[PDB]
C-alpha cells in the first residue's frame, strides 16, 4: 500500500549509462541567449539542458569531423528550473544552473526625438 | 522433453529475419515463441529526429511491400493535424495508387504463400504483373517502390501524359491472370488439404487478440475501414467486401483473391472518375510552390526557402489515424509539439498483433501447418519491428 | 456491401454425385492444372536479353547523383546548403568559401552515396538546379571507399552525363 | 508519507532476500552456461564475475531500485538459461578486445583532452 | 475558407462530449479529465488505478463495447514529475467509434498490466518496457522484445542519445563479434530549425 | 494563351474492364 | 504474338480460354515513350483580388481540444459514442462466390 | 500607484503612463511583427509593420509609437491587423531581390521569418523591381544595398550609440539609398553592430561571407577576453 | 430454424428468448445491490429495461433482431453475458466513489 | 530495333569488340552505351 521510503531518489543503475558518463559529464542548465540576428524572442522561453563538449577531430578520409562520445547532440527541454535540477539529480549529473535574464523595461517616446533643449534630440530621420 | 528448433532468421519460410522458437514433441507443435527485433532500426526516435517532409521517406519502409499505402496513412495524419485539405485529383490519384498497391500485396502474398507451401508456378506467373505494376510506380515518381510520391499536401507531381491509358491496358487483362492463378490453385485437393481448416481462429478470439483486415473477415466479422470510415474518396467508389465463413486459410485466401477483384473494380471507377485541377494544396505554407514561381516571385522564393530548410509546423495536438492497409488497420499516432519536427511518432503494425496471435493460431497442429499459418498471417517483418 | 466466399453447398443428384465421384477417382482437377501448366509452356517468355537489353525507364528516374553547369562553363551551385539542409540521410556535408574572383562557391561537397537513399529531395530543394540524380544506375564499386563522392567526382560525373540530363529536364521540367 | 507504492519488497529485508534468491540461480547456473556455450573461460572466472556484478550497483539502498535491478537480473538469468543468448553476449561480460583506460592523472593527460 | 481548410463535423463533435460527459459520470472514482479535440477524436485522462477498471467497461458496457485495441504506447515528457504518459487507443466496432485513455506513471511505479482485458496487451506492454523501462505488474511474461540480448538501457527515452553507447564489429582474435564504445567517424550534425517568431496565437501560454 | 494539357480520360469513357471469375465447366459427364 | 496456328490451337485448348485475346505481353498498345508537353493547371487561390491569406489559413484555425468534466473545476436519458452501425446488404451484383 | 489599465485581447494589465502599445501587449507575451523598432535605438515608425487595431477606433496604430491610453482594448489578432501585416509586407517584398539562396541571412532573417508568419505566400507583383549600386564602407561590413528595406536602423545606431553621423539616406520616394554619398568608410571600435542590427543581408559579416549556414552551427555561451569588460 | 450464424466460433441458440429473459432478469438482480445514486445503475437499469421490455413484445426473432439494433440475437445474448459479468465486477470494484488522487500541478498540460 | 517484338525485346544493341584500353569480345558490361544511346536503348525517348 505505502512503503514510505526515506531515500533520495537514483535512477543511476537502471539507465544503462557507463559509469564514464555519468561521474565524469557535467551538465548545463540554461534558458538560450537570444540570436542577435533576429528580434523574435520565442526561442528564450523554455529552459535547456544540455552537456559538455568533447573532442572532435577530423578524419583521415574524406576529412569529416568525427567524435568519440555519445552525448554530443543531447539537449533537453524543460518548463522550470526546477525540474531540469530534479531530472538532472536523479540522473545522477553534476549540473551549473544560470539564472534566465529577462531585459529590462525601457522607457520610450518618440516625442523626445525632437527635445527643445535636450541631448536626445535626433539630427535625421 | 521437447525438442527445440530455431526457426529462421535464415530460412526460407522465416519470411526475412524472424527467429522462432518452437517446441516440438515430434512434429506436432507444442509451443511457438517468436524472437523479433532483427529488423528494428530505432525508426520511431530518428523519425523524431526529423522534419516532417524528411520523415516521410521511413514510412515506406515500415512495410516494403505496400509502399504507397504507408505515406497515405501517414499524410492522413499530418493533414489532420494541420487542418488542411487535399484537392480531389490529388485525393482520386491517392487511391487509385493505393489499389494499386493493394494489388501488389496481395500477389505478394498469396504467391509467397503459395511458394511456402511448395507451389512454385504462380508466383513467377504474378511477378510480371508486379513488375509492370513496378514501372507504373516508377513513371509517375522515379523510382520502383520507394516512390515517396504521396506527400502531407497532396502528390509530388502530376501523372505524366500517357499513364491512364497504360493502366487501362494493364487493368483489363489483369483479370485472366488472376483466373490463372485461381485454376492453379482454388480448387486442387492438395491445396485444399494443406489449407482448409488450419489456422482457424473465431470471431470473439480475433477481436479480442487486436487482429484486423482479412484476419477479421475470415472469421465472419463484417467490418472494412473503407466502407465504414471513408477517408479519401471512398465514398465515392463502389465495391464489395468479401467475407469468410470457416476462418482458416483456405477462407483468407479466398478473400484475397476477391480482394484483388474488387480493387480492379475500384482502379477501372477511379479511371473512369478523375478530375482535373491541381495536385497538392494550394497553400504555400504548407506545400512548396512550382518551379516556375519559386525562381519569379520573392514570396515563392521565401517559402520554398522555408519549406525546404526548416519545415512547415505543425499545431501542436495528437492524433491516432489508421487506414485499411492491405495487410490491415495501419495506424500511426502522431503528437506535436507546435515544432516542424514531431515529437511522437507511434507506428501500429497489424503484422505485431497477428505474430503475437500465431501462438494461439497454431495449436494442435504440424510443422508444415505453422509454415502455413506463417504464410496466412501476410507478414512482413520492417512494419512488425520499425 | 458483401459477398460471401465459402457459402456455397454442393447439389445431391446422383448426376453430380457421379460427377463427383468421377472427379474423386480419375483427378479431374488435377488435369486441369497440368494443362494450364503446359499451355504457359507454348507461351514467349517474359525474359529481356540483358546486357543487350535493357528494361524501360522514365525521365523522372533516380540514378547516380551529379552537379551540373551553365552553357558558359560555371558552376551552377551557389553553396546554399538547402540539399543539405533537406536530405533525410544527412548524406549531403557542404564546406564553402569566396572565390578568388568574389563568387560564392563551394570548396567542398560531398555526398556518401552508403549514406544516401536515392530520394530526390535534393533536386527538388536546389533552387538553380546544380545537383541532380542522374539516369546512371550501374556504378557498382569493388570497395566501399568508392562510393564516398567529393566535389570533382560529381563535377566529373556532370559533365560525362549533361547530353542526356539536360534532356531528360527538358522533357519533365514542365511537370515541377 | 511520500504516497509511494512498491513492486516486490515492502521493506529492505525482503529486497535483500530476493537478491540472495537470484544470486544462488546464477551460482547454480554458472557451470551450465559454461559447458553449453562451449566458453573457455573456467567455472571460478564465471562465478567471480557473477560476484563482481552483483557488487557493481551494491551501494542501492532504495527497495524499489532494488526490486527493478532483481527483475532485470531474472531477465538475464532466463535468457541464459533458454540458450537465446549466444556466446557474443556472453562474453560482452569480460571486454575481452578493450585496451585498459588509465585511471591516474598523468597518463590521462598525456593521452588527449578527455578527464 | 472552402477549398483548403479541412471541414468541420459538429455532430460527431457533439456525440463524443456526449459520451464522454457519460463515461465521466459513470466512473468518477477514477476518471480526472475529458477533452474532445476539433477533429473529433475523444480523450480520457484517468489515474493509473483505474487502467483495469476502466478498460473493462469501455470494453463490456452495452452502451460501449470497445472489442478492439487498436494500440497502446507511452510518451516521455522528462518535465513531468510522472515522466511517462501511457496511451491506450480503443475502437468499438458496434457504435463504430475510437475512444482514447491516458494514464501516468515514473520510472519505479509499476502500472497492471491489461492481459486480462485485451490479449493484444501481451506484446505491446513488452514493447513499452523494451524502450521505456515502464514496468508491468501482473504480466505472465515480460521481457524484451525489440532490443538486443543484453542490451542495457531504453532507447525510446528522451535522454537516451539517438546513436547509443556501444556498436559491434567482428574481432578476428576472439573470432567473435564484440561490443566496443561507439565511435563514429562522422557524428551526427545536429540542426536549430526552430524559428524565433511565434507561429500560432491560439497555443500561446500565460507568462505567469 | 495555349489550352490546359493534362493527363485525363478521353472523352466519354474507357473500355468495361472485366473482374469478375471466369471458370469454364471443361469437361465430360 | 508470332506463335504458329497450331501451337495458338494447342494453348488454347490446354489453358481452356482464348489466350490470343488477352496477352500478359505488350507489343503495340502502350503510350509512346514520347508525349507532348503538359500545361498543368493552377489552382484556387491563384486569383489576384479577393485573395487573402488570412481568410485561407487552414493552420491558425486549429484550437486546443474542448475540456468537458475537468476534475479541478431528470431524465438523463444513457446515450452512445454513435447510433449503432447499419447491417450491411449482400452485394445485388454477385452475393455469392 | 499612478499605473493606468490596459487589454490586451481583452487581458486586463495596469502599465506606466507613456508605455507604448507594443510594451503593453509584450507584457502580456505576445510579440508585435516589428522592422524599425529597436529597443535601444530612437522610435522611427517607418516600416509600419507594427499596425494593430485598437478597439472602437478605425484606424490602425503604430504600436511602437503610440502611447496606450486608460481603457484601451488592444486586438493584435483582428482582421484589420492581420490585413495591415499582409499589406505591409507585399509592399516590403515588392522590390526585394530574390536572393535568398546567395544571401548570408538565409536562416536568420527577420523578412523571411515574418513573410512566413504574418504575409501572404503569393506575389500578384507583375512589374520589374528596382537595383541599386552597392556601397563600400570598409574591411568589416560587407553591403548589398537592394536587399535594403529603409528600416534606418543603422543611421539610428550609428548617430546614438557610435556616435560618429556618417550614415543618412540620400534622395526620396522609391530613389531613397541608405549610405554616406561619398567614398567614406565607417571606422568605429562598435562598426561591426551594425550588422547584427540590420535585418536583412544589405549588411554582412564580410569576413564570415558564404562559410556557413545558421541552422548548422552549435551556439556556446561564452566571455570575452580580448579586454577588461568581459 | 436458422444455421450458421456468420461468425466462427458462436453457436446459434435455439430458444433465445428465454436466455435473453433470465440474462436481463439477472443483470437487474445483480443492479439491485448497487446504491441507487450510482451513475451506473442507473444508466444500465434503463438499457436493460428498455431491452427486456423489446424482448417480451416481439416473439418473431427477425423482428426482435430488428428492433433490437443488436446485431445477429445470439451476439445479444453475449452482449448480455458481458454485461452480466461487468456488473458483477464493478459492484466488485466500487467505482461511484469519488475521485481518489488529484493528478499533479502540470501533468496533462501540452505542448510541454 | 524492331518493333514487332513485346516491350523490352524491341531495341537491342551489339557491343563492340574493342573499348578505350581493353580487349571486349567476351567481358562486356551495360556502362559502355555512351549518354545518348543511353537514353535511347532504356527507353527513356522514342528518338535516337
Ligand atoms: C517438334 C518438331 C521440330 C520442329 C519445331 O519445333 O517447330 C516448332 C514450330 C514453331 O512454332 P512457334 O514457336 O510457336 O512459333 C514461333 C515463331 O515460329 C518463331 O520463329 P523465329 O523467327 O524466331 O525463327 C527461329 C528459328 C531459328 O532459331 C534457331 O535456330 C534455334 C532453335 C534450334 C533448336 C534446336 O527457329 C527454327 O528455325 C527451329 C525451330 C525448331 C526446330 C529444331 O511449331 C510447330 O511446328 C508445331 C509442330 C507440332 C508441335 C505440337
Ligand atoms: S537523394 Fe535524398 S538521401 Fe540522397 S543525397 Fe539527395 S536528399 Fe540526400
Ligand atoms: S547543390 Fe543546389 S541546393 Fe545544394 S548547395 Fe548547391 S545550389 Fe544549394
Ligand atoms: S535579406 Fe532575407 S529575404 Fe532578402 S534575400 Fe536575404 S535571406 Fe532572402
Ligand atoms: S542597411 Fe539594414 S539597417 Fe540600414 S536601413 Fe537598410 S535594412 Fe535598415
Ligand atoms: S516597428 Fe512600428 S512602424 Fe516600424
Ligand atoms: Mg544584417
Amino acid at each position: 500500500q505505502l512503503i514510505a521510503v526515506d531515500e533520495k531518489l537514483d535512477i543511476t543503475t537502471l539507465t544503462g549509462v557507463p559509469e564514464e558518463h555519468i561521474k565524469t559529464r557535467k551538465v548545463r542548465i540554461f534558458v538560450p541567449a537570444r540570436n542577435n540576428m533576429q528580434s523574435g524572442v520565442n526561442n528564450t522561453k523554455k529552459w535547456k539542458m544540455e552537456f559538455d563538449t568533447r573532442e572532435r577531430w577530423e578524419n583521415p578520409l574524406m576529412g569529416w569531423s568525427s567524435t568519440a562520445d555519445p552525448l554530443s547532440n543531447l539537449v533537453l527541454t524543460f518548463s522550470t528550473k526546477e525540474d531540469a535540477v530534479a531530472f538532472a539529480e536523479k540522473n545522477g549529473w553534476s549540473f551549473d544552473v544560470e539564472e534566465r535574464k529577462v531585459p529590462k523595461p525601457k522607457s520610450k517616446s518618440y516625442g523626445a526625438n525632437f527635445s527643445w533643449n535636450k541631448r536626445t534630440r535626433v539630427s535625421t530621420k | 522433453s521437447n525438442l527445440t528448433l530455431n526457426f529462421g532468421p535464415q530460412h526460407p519460410a522465416a519470411h526475412g529475419v524472424l527467429r522462432l522458437v518452437m517446441e516440438l514433441s515430434g512434429e506436432m507443435v507444442r509451443k511457438c515463441d517468436p524472437h523479433i527485433g532483427l529488423l528494428h532500426r530505432g525508426t520511431e526516435k530518428l523519425i523524431e529526429y526529423k522534419t516532417y517532409l524528411q520523415a516521410l521517406p521511413y514510412f515506406d519502409r515500415l512495410d516494403y511491400v505496400s509502399m504507397m499505402c504507408n505515406e497515405q496513412a501517414y499524410s492522413l495524419a499530418v493533414e489532420k493535424l494541420l487542418n488542411i485539405q487535399p484537392p480531389p485529383r490529388a485525393q482520386w490519384i491517392r487511391v487509385l495508387f493505393g489499389e494499386i498497391t493493394r494489388l501488389l500485396n496481395h500477389i505478394m502474398a498469396v504467391t509467397t504463400h503459395a511458394l511456402d507451401i511448395g507451389a512454385m508456378t504462380p508466383f513467377f506467373w504474378m511477378f510480371e504483373e508486379r513488375e509492370k505494376m513496378f514501372e507504373f510506380y516508377e513513371r509517375v515518381s522515379g523510382a520502383r517502390m520507394h516512390a515517396a510520391y504521396i506527400r502531407p499536401g497532396g502528390v509530388h507531381q502530376d501523372l505524366p501524359l500517357g499513364l491512364l491509358d497504360d493502366i487501362y491496358e494493364f487493368s483489363k487483362n489483369f483479370s485472366f491472370r488472376i483466373d490463372e492463378l485461381e485454376e492453379m490453385l482454388t480448387n486442387n485437393r492438395i491445396w485444399r488439404n494443406r489449407t482448409v481448416d488450419i489456422g482457424v481462429v473465431t470471431a470473439e478470439d480475433a477481436l479480442n487478440y487486436g487482429f484486423s483486415g482479412v484476419m477479421l473477415r475470415g472469421s465472419g466479422i463484417q467490418w472494412d475501414l473503407r466502407k465504414t470510415q471513408p477517408y479519401d474518396v471512398y465514398d465515392q467508389v463502389e465495391f464489395d467486401v468479401p467475407i469468410g465463413s470457416r476462418g482458416d486459410c483456405y477462407d483468407r485466401y479466398l478473400c484475397r483473391v476477391e480482394e484483388m477483384r474488387q480493387s480492379l473494380r475500384i482502379i477501372s471507377q477511379c479511371l473512369n472518375k478523375m478530375p482535373p485541377g491541381e495536385i497538392k494544396v494550394d497553400d504555400a505554407k504548407v506545400s512548396p510552390p512550382k518551379r516556375a514561381e519559386m525562381k519569379t516571385s520573392m514570396e515563392s522564393l521565401i517559402h520554398h526557402f522555408k519549406l525546404y530548410t526548416e519545415g512547415y509546423q505543425v499545431p501542436p495536438g495528437a492524433t491516432y489515424t489508421a487506414i485499411e492497409a492491405p495487410k490491415g488497420e495501419f495506424g500511426v499516432y502522431l503528437v506535436s509539439d507546435g515544432s516542424s519536427r514531431p515529437y511522437r511518432c507511434k507506428i501500429k503494425a497489424p503484422g505485431f498483433a497477428h505474430l503475437a496471435g500465431l501462438d494461439k493460431m497454431s495449436k494442435g497442429h504440424m510443422l508444415a501447418d505453422v509454415v502455413a499459418i506463417i504464410g496466412t498471417q501476410d507478414i512482413v517483418f520492417g512494419e512488425v519491428d520499425r | 456491401t458483401y459477398k460471401f466466399v465459402n457459402m456455397r453447398e454442393p447439389s445431391m443428384d446422383m448426376k453430380s454425385v457421379t460427377d463427383r465421384a468421377a472427379q474423386t477417382l480419375l483427378w479431374t482437377e488435377l488435369v486441369r492444372g497440368l494443362g494450364m501448366t503446359l499451355s504457359y509452356l507454348f507461351r514467349e517468355p517474359a525474359t529481356i536479353n540483358y546486357p543487350f537489353e535493357k528494361g524501360p525507364l522514365s525521365p523522372r528516374f533516380r540514378g547516380e547523383h551529379a552537379l551540373r553547369r551553365y552553357p558558359s562553363g560555371e558552376e551552377r551551385c551557389i553553396a546554399c546548403k538547402l540539399c543539405e539542409a533537406v536530405c533525410p540521410a544527412q548524406a549531403i556535408t557542404i564546406e564553402a568559401e569566396p572565390r578568388a574572383d568574389g563568387s560564392r562557391r563551394t570548396t567542398r561537397y560531398d555526398i556518401d552515396m552508403t549514406k544516401c537513399i536515392y530520394c530526390g529531395f535534393c533536386q527538388e530543394a536546389c533552387p538553380v538546379d546544380a545537383i541532380v540524380e542522374g539516369p546512371n544506375f550501374e556504378f557498382s564499386t569493388e570497395t566501399h571507399e568508392e562510393l564516398l563522392y567529393n566535389k570533382e567526382k560529381l563535377l566529373n560525373n556532370g559533365d560525362k552525363w549533361e547530353a542526356e540530363i539536360a534532356a531528360n529536364i527538358q522533357a519533365d521540367y514542365l511537370y515541377r | 508519507g511520500t504516497s509511494v507504492k512498491p513492486i516486490f519488497s515492502r521493506d529492505m529485508n525482503e529486497a535483500k532476500r530476493r537478491v540472495r534468491e537470484l544470486y544462488r540461480a546464477w551460482y547454480r547456473e554458472v557451470p551450465n552456461t559454461v559447458h553449453l556455450f562451449q566458453l573457455d573461460i573456467s567455472v571460478k572466472q564465471g562465478r567471480d564475475k557473477v560476484r563482481e556484478m552483483f557488487m557493481k550497483n551494491a551501494h542501492v539502498t532504495d527497495p524499489r531500485v532494488v526490486d527493478l535491478l532483481v527483475i532485470k537480473g531474472k531477465m538475464e538469468l532466463e535468457e541464459t538459461i533458454n540458450v537465446w543468448k549466444q556466446r557474443t553476449h556472453i562474453m560482452r561480460f569480460f571486454h575481452e578486445t578493450e585496451a585498459p583506460r588509465p585511471t591516474d592523472f598523468l597518463s590521462k593527460f598525456y593521452v588527449g583532452h578527455d578527464p | 475558407t472552402r477549398p483548403t481548410i479541412r471541414p468541420r463535423n459538429d455532430v460527431v463533435h457533439k456525440q463524443l462530449s456526449a459520451f464522454g460527459q457519460y463515461v465521466a459520470e459513470i466512473l468518477p472514482k477514477y476518471v480526472q479529465q475529458v477533452q474532445v479535440s476539433c477533429f473529433n477524436e475523444l480523450e480520457i485522462f484517468i489515474h493509473p488505478d483505474g487502467v483495469i477498471p476502466v478498460l473493462t467497461f469501455l470494453r463490456d458496457h452495452t452502451n460501449a463495447q470497445f472489442k478492439s485495441l487498436a494500440d497502446l504506447t507511452a510518451v516521455d515528457v522528462p518535465t513531468r514529475q510522472n515522466r511517462f504518459e501511457i496511451v491506450y487507443n480503443l475502437l468499438s466496432l458496434r457504435f463504430n467509434s475510437r475512444i482514447r485513455v491516458k494514464t501516468y506513471t515514473d520510472e519505479l511505479t509499476p502500472i497492471e498490466s491489461s492481459v486480462t482485458v485485451y490479449k493484444a496487451a501481451n506484446w505491446y506492454e513488452r514493447e513499452i518496457w523494451d524502450m521505456f523501462g515502464v514496468f508491468f505488474a501482473n504480466h505472465p511474461d515480460l521481457r524484451r522484445i525489440l532490443t538486443d540480448y543484453g542490451f542495457e538501457g531504453h532507447p525510446f527515452r528522451k535522454d537516451f542519445p539517438l546513436s547509443g553507447y556501444v556498436e559491434l564489429r567482428y574481432d578476428d582474435e576472439v573470432k567473435r563479434v564484440v561490443a566496443e564504445p561507439v565511435e563514429l567517424a562522422q557524428e551526427f550534425r545536429k540542426f536549430d530549425l526552430n524559428s524565433p517568431w511565434e507561429a500560432f496565437p491560439a497555443y500561446r501560454q500565460p507568462p505567469e | 494563351a495555349s489550352k490546359v494539357k493534362q493527363d485525363m480520360p478521353p472523352p466519354g469513357g474507357y473500355g468495361p474492364i472485366d473482374y469478375k471469375r471466369n471458370l469454364p465447366r471443361r469437361g465430360l459427364s | 504474338a508470332s506463335a504458329t496456328r497450331v501451337i495458338q490451337l494447342l494453348r488454347n485448348w490446354a489453358s481452356g480460354r482464348d489466350l490470343q485475346a488477352k496477352l500478359q505481353l505488350r507489343y503495340q498498345e502502350i503510350s509512346k515513350r514520347t508525349q507532348p508537353p503538359p500545361k498543368l493547371p493552377v489552382g484556387p487561390s491563384h486569383k489576384l483580388s479577393n485573395n487573402y491569406y488570412c481568410t485561407r489559413d487552414g493552420r491558425r484555425e486549429a484550437m486546443p481540444p474542448s475540456i468537458v468534466m475537468s476534475s479541478q473545476k431528470t431524465e438523463k436519458k444513457a446515450v452512445t459514442p454513435a447510433p449503432p452501425i447499419k447491417r450491411w446488404e449482400l452485394s445485388k451484383d454477385q452475393p455469392y462466390l | 500607484s499612478n499605473l493606468i489599465e490596459v487589454f490586451v485581447d481583452g487581458q486586463s494589465v495596469m502599465v506606466e503612463p507613456g508605455t507604448t502599445v507594443l510594451q503593453a501587449c509584450e507584457k502580456v507575451g505576445m510579440q508585435i511583427p516589428r522592422f524599425c523598432y529597436h529597443e535601444r535605438l530612437s522610435v522611427a515608425g517607418n516600416c509600419r509593420m507594427c499596425l494593430v487595431e485598437i478597439e472602437k477606433a478605425p484606424k490602425v496604430v503604430a504600436a511602437c509609437a503610440m502611447p496606450v491610453m486608460k481603457g484601451w482594448n488592444i486586438l493584435t489578432n483582428s482582421e484589420k491587423s492581420k490585413k495591415a501585416r499582409e499589406g505591409v509586407m507585399e509592399f516590403l517584398l515588392a522590390n526585394h531581390p530574390l536572393d535568398c539562396p546567395i544571401c548570408d541571412q538565409g536562416g536568420e532573417c527577420d523578412l523571411q521569418d515574418q513573410s512566413m508568419m504574418f504575409g501572404s505566400d503569393r506575389s500578384r507583383f507583375l512589374e520589374g523591381k528596382r537595383a541599386v549600386e552597392d556601397k563600400n564602407i570598409g574591411p568589416l561590413v560587407k553591403t548589398i544595398m537592394t536587399r535594403c528595406i529603409q528600416c534606418t536602423r543603422c543611421i539610428r545606431f550609428a548617430s546614438e550609440i557610435a556616435g560618429v553621423d556618417d550614415l543618412g539616406t540620400t534622395g526620396r520616394g522609391n530613389d531613397m539609398q541608405v549610405g554616406t554619398y561619398i567614398e567614406k568608410m565607417f571606422m568605429s571600435e562598435l562598426s561591426g553592430n551594425i550588422i547584427d542590427i540590420c535585418p536583412v543581408g544589405a549588411l554582412t559579416s564580410k569576413p564570415y561571407a558564404f562559410t556557413a549556414r545558421p541552422w548548422e552551427t552549435r551556439k556556446t555561451e561564452s566571455i570575452d577576453v580580448m579586454d577588461a569588460v568581459g | 430454424l436458422k444455421k450458421t450464424t456468420g461468425l466462427v466460433g458462436l453457436a446459434v441458440c435455439e430458444t433465445p428468448h428465454e436466455r435473453l429473459k433470465i440474462l436481463y432478469t439477472k443483470i437487474l438482480d445483480v443492479l439491485g445491490q448497487i446504491p441507487k445514486n450510482a451513475a451506473y445503475r442507473k444508466y444500465t437499469e434503463q438499457i436493460t429495461n428498455e431491452k427486456l421490455g423489446m424482448v417480451k413484445a416481439e416473439p418473431d426473432v427477425k423482428k426482435l433482431e430488428e428492433q433490437l439494433q443488436g446485431g445477429q440475437i445470439e451476439e445479444v445474448i453475449l452482449q448480455a453475458e458481458n454485461e452480466l459479468s461487468l456488473a458483477r465486477k464493478m459492484l466488485r470494484w466500487k467505482p461511484w466513489e469519488p475521485l481518489v488522487e488529484e493528478p499533479p500541478a502540470n501533468q496533462w498540460k501540452w505542448p510541454i | 530495333e524492331d518493333n514487332k517484338q513485346f516491350f523490352g525485346r524491341h531495341r537491342w544493341v551489339i557491343y563492340t569488340t574493342e573499348m578505350n584500353g581493353r580487349d571486349t569480345f567476351w567481358d562486356v558490361d551495360g556502362s559502355m552505351v555512351p549518354p545518348e544511346w543511353h537514353r535511347w536503348l532504356h527507353c527513356m525517348t522514342d528518338d535516337p
